[PDB]
RNA sequence: GACCAGGCCCGGGCGACUGUUUACCAAAAACACAGGUCUCCGCAAAGUCGUAAGACCAUGUAUGGGGGCUGACGCCUGCC
RNA sequence: CAGGGCCUAAGAUCAGGCCGAAAGGCGUAGUCGAUGGACAACAGGUGAAUAUUCCUGUACUACCCCUUGUUGGUCCCGAGGGACGGAGGAGGCUAGGUUAGCCGAAAGAUGGUUAUCGGUUCAAGGACGCAAGGUGACCCUGUUUUUCAGGGUAAGAAGGGGUAGAGAAAAUGCCUCGAGCCAAUGUUCGAGUACCAGGCGCUACGGCGCUGAAGUAACCGAUGCCAUACUCCCAGGAAAAGCUCGAACGACCUUCAACAAAAGGGUACCUGUACCCGAAACCGACACAGGUAGGUAGGUAGAGAAUACCUAGGGGCGCGA
RNA sequence: GUGAAACUAAGUGGAGGUCCGAACCGACUGAUGUUGAAGAAUCAGCGGAUGAGUUGUGGUUAGGGGUGAAAUGCCACUCG
């Protein structure tokens, strides 16, 4: 009916903090084709797609949130399976 | 069958915040000459039995 | 014009019958899972005891 | 007699719940509490819907007061409960009005009432639903009628003055040898929740007027006392001047 | 054949009985009780709580609601 | 999956309203409030630390998308439903267990012996289906009434249709059609190149790669399931939403707009998730002979969830000599 | 059995603040303990155990008060 309220106003170039390099997340890169990132608590699961939809230009199948104990927001995002994931991992600087 | 002393058992923080919490102090005038007078004596927690709605400390 | 109704009435009777038993598995399968031995996996490594 | 219907529109579950407590939530009425969970049945008192022909459906069982009820119908399809009146059978029709066959359960004004008559459910305030007589066995007749005013025998006794256009209902009140039962066991008054009760002379002076003596306390206080203070044998309560006092002409003896 | 698993009989007092109770020195012969009886109360009831509004009693109505004493059942309950 | 985006109980707050030196007290609609209603997912695998969440299989809800079919739909309102005790025993069943059968291995330095040791597993879900079960009025005759056999009666069951009164649906009254119905469980798909006894090879000798036989039957049998099914009892056993139905009244929206359907594709809100939890992590000032709701319930004896000895699994009590 | 009824074996039925006894709730006797393993316990026995039962979660009543099957008991090891 009316224009989409996003769940809260953010602004969305600060919600994507960082890649999370560990020796964790680039093996759930090589098996499942998921990025890791570090993103502001505040912000969402659609708010994220749209994000990484937008800014790499890749499809994004799922994506799964997660709060460390430190409260810190926490997303697997599964890409799909046309893209590849270490694609991504060498335009961005992640070295599996 | 529980010693005197038992007098503090488990119990849920949403009950105890509830009753202690802030929201709570809020609502009387004799909650709000509470809360002046630990303001007045600067304590770093106002509400020590409080609880968040939802988030890490959340009861269901 | 009795087949008709016949017809229509066991249409009928099997689209409840259909809803209701599917209903009640829905329904079995919930009050085991407040009692907490739902997947019948987690059942079945606790049979021994 | 007894056989359990499904629930009709009647039957809820609304109410005050904490017996006998009030606002402040203080015991006020005391001895109440535990006992079974029960439903409330709205019964008809006014029977004021006027001129149809009623039905009696069945006979029920009623938590609430120590009479039964009786479902009936009418041929617009309503229900209400009324209460049973004394030797009213399955089958049998009643009807409210003002010129009506005088039978059981039959409902109308005191103008219309044959003197001598046998009543219960008797409103002492036109359309505020009926008071007087609700209980098991309890019945009172219409003795005489002069003015505006009417005049009746209350069950306890009391000779009393009433208004001549207040419905009424013919009929003693059904399930007369209800107080023949003898409960037997402590167990049986606990279901009716009704707890059990301290004597005075047992207590501790500061709980109550008869208070410990040293082995065994009759009562030395010059006077049997109330909790509070009063005198507890003969000392009459009724307000001195109360609005009723010109209606009411000899008291139950 | 281990473990498991009633000692019983004859008397008397008190209280009928199952129950309840002094958390941490008393579990009883105390309290409760079914039952009994007295008194109040005709519904804007009596009683209780409130400065009051009102709330309880009760969405009940004298075969019902307060309050006081006694305490199953049996025999009774004298005089002033 | 558990709460929130759904609904109400006790109870709480309470617009206006009533009262009260003040602060405030009572109280109506409203709104909160789960310990209850409603509502859709399971098996295997990975795994330093998560898994009904990640991977592979089959699933299921709610939306959106198209085709087709209708023209009014939406809320407010009227209703049906949701919706309810205790006790008792009898059924009909599974879960489990035990023994056979099948398959593989076995020599365990003793007098004898293969009588021995392991394996025989699979979920939610979808299609079918229901008798020796349970219920389906009366009358006559017999079987102990019962499970049955013949006849007859004409609504006589789930379940439907119609009419009548101010009367849409509903309730209520009259008329009519129907001999089946109920639901655990069962058969089949799911499901096999899954899983797995062993076998082969490596050993960082921790674990790893490789190939895999048989995979059925009988008898015990629940406190679990049918089931709010019965029968009996008095002390007589929650509300509201989703759900199903529907005219007038009011409000709003209206044509490729809305609603109705069977396929097909698509789409997928927050918060918890570690670990402990008959505890050295909670509650007892302690790494304290204590307290702490619920679930699952193997073997031999036994009336038994008692006891004794054991399996799975976990331990040898943080001072010794 | 008589015409009605009473009376009496039988079966069926499954009542009970019934009985025995685990879980669970208690707390009767003893022993130990007393700078305790423990600010009320362990050990062996003991009472109730379909009820006036036990318990969980969420609530109510507050100090000229509350609650009390009544001990001046209880109201955060505090209660004339
Ligand atoms: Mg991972
Ligand atoms: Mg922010
Ligand atoms: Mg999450
Ligand atoms: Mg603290
Ligand atoms: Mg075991
Ligand atoms: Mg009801
Ligand atoms: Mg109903
Ligand atoms: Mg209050
Ligand atoms: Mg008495
Ligand atoms: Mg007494
Ligand atoms: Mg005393
Ligand atoms: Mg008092
Ligand atoms: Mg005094
Ligand atoms: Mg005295
Ligand atoms: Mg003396
Ligand atoms: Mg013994
Ligand atoms: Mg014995
Ligand atoms: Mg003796
Ligand atoms: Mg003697
Ligand atoms: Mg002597
Ligand atoms: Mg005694
Ligand atoms: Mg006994
Ligand atoms: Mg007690
Ligand atoms: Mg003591
Ligand atoms: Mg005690
Ligand atoms: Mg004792
Ligand atoms: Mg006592
Ligand atoms: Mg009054
Ligand atoms: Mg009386
Ligand atoms: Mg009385
Ligand atoms: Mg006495
Ligand atoms: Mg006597
Ligand atoms: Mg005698
Ligand atoms: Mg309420
Ligand atoms: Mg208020
Ligand atoms: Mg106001
Ligand atoms: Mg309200
Ligand atoms: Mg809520
Ligand atoms: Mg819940
Ligand atoms: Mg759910
Ligand atoms: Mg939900
Ligand atoms: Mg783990
Ligand atoms: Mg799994
Ligand atoms: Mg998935
Ligand atoms: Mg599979
Ligand atoms: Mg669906
Ligand atoms: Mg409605
Ligand atoms: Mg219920
Ligand atoms: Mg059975
Ligand atoms: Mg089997
Ligand atoms: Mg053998
Ligand atoms: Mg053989
Ligand atoms: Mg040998
Ligand atoms: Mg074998
Ligand atoms: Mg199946
Ligand atoms: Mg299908
Ligand atoms: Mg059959
Ligand atoms: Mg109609
Ligand atoms: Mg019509
Ligand atoms: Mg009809
Ligand atoms: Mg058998
Ligand atoms: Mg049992
Ligand atoms: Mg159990
Ligand atoms: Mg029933
Ligand atoms: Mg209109
Ligand atoms: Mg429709
Ligand atoms: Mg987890
Ligand atoms: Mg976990
Ligand atoms: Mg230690
Ligand atoms: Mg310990
Ligand atoms: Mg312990
Ligand atoms: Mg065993
Ligand atoms: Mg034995
Ligand atoms: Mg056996
Ligand atoms: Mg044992
Ligand atoms: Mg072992
Ligand atoms: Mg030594
Ligand atoms: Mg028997
Ligand atoms: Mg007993
Ligand atoms: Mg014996
Ligand atoms: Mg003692
Ligand atoms: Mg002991
Ligand atoms: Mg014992
Ligand atoms: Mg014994
Ligand atoms: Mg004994
Ligand atoms: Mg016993
Ligand atoms: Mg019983
Ligand atoms: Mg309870
Ligand atoms: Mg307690
Ligand atoms: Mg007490
Ligand atoms: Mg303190
Ligand atoms: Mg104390
Ligand atoms: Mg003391």
């Amino acid at each position: 009916k009316k224009l989409k309220y996003p769940r809260r106003i953010l602004d969305v170039y600060q919600i994507l903090q960082s890649p999370i390099i560990t020796e964790a997340a680039i093996k759930n890169i090589a098996d499942e084709n998921s990025l890791l990132f570090t993103v502001d608590v505040r912000a969402d699961k659609k708010m994220i797609r749209e994000a990484i939809s937008n800014f790499f230009g890749v499809k994004v199948r799922k994506v799964n949130t997660l709060i460390r104990p430190d409260g810190t927001k926490k997303a697997y995002i599964m890409l799909n399976k046309e893209y590849n994931a270490s694609e991504l991992a060498k335009k961005i600087g992640i070295f599996p | 069958k529980a010693a005197l002393c038992l007098t503090k058992r488990s119990r849920s923080r949403k009950s105890l915040a509830r009753t202690h919490g802030f929201r709570l102090r809020m609502s009387t005038t004799s909650g709000r000459a509470l809360l002046k007078r630990r303001r007045a004596k600067g304590r770093k927690i106002l509400c020590t039995k409080t609880n968040p709605s939802s988030g890490k400390r959340a009861s269901p | 014009s009795k087949l008709q109704l016949k017809l229509e009435q066991k249409m009928k009777m099997k689209m409840a019958k259909k809803i209701r038993l599917r209903r009640n598995r829905l329904m079995r399968k919930r009050k085991l899972r407040k009692r907490g031995a739902w997947p019948p996996s987690k059942m079945k490594k606790l049979k021994n005891v | 007699q007894v056989k359990s219907n499904p629930r009709n529109n009647l039957i809820s579950g609304q109410r005050r719940c904490g017996k006998g407590r009030n606002a402040r939530g203080i015991i006020t009425a005391r001895h109440r509490g535990g006992g079974h969970k029960r439903l409330y049945r709205k019964i008809d008192f006014r029977r004021n819907e006027k001129d149809i022909y009623g039905k009696i459906v069945t006979i029920e069982y009623d938590p609430n007061r120590n009479a039964y009820i009786c479902l009936i119908h009418y041929g617009d399809g309503e229900k209400r409960y009324i209460l049973h009146p004394r030797g009213a059978i399955i089958g049998d029709t009643i009807v409210s009005g003002t010129e009506v066959p005088i039978k059981m359960g039959n409902a109308l004004p005191l103008t219309d009432m044959p003197l001598g008559t046998a009543i219960h459910n008797i409103e002492i305030t036109l359309g505020r639903g009926g008071q007087l007589a609700r209980a098991a066995g309890a019945v009172a007749k219409l003795i005489a009628k002069e003015g505006k005013s009417a005049t009746l025998k209350l069950p306890s006794g009391e000779v009393r003055l009433i208004s001549k256009n207040c419905s009424a209902t013919v009929g003693q009140v059904g399930n007369v040898g209800v107080n023949q039962k003898r409960l037997g066991r402590a167990g049986s008054k606990r279901w009716l929740g009704k707890r059990p009760v301290v004597r005075g002379v047992v207590m501790n002076p500061v709980d109550h007027p008869h208070g410990g003596g040293e082995g065994r306390a009759p009562i030395g206080r010059k006077s049997p006392t109330t909790p509070w203070g009063y005198p507890a044998l003969g000392r009459r309560s009724r307000k001195r001047n109360k609005y009723s006092d010109n209606f009411i002409i000899r008291r139950r003896s």
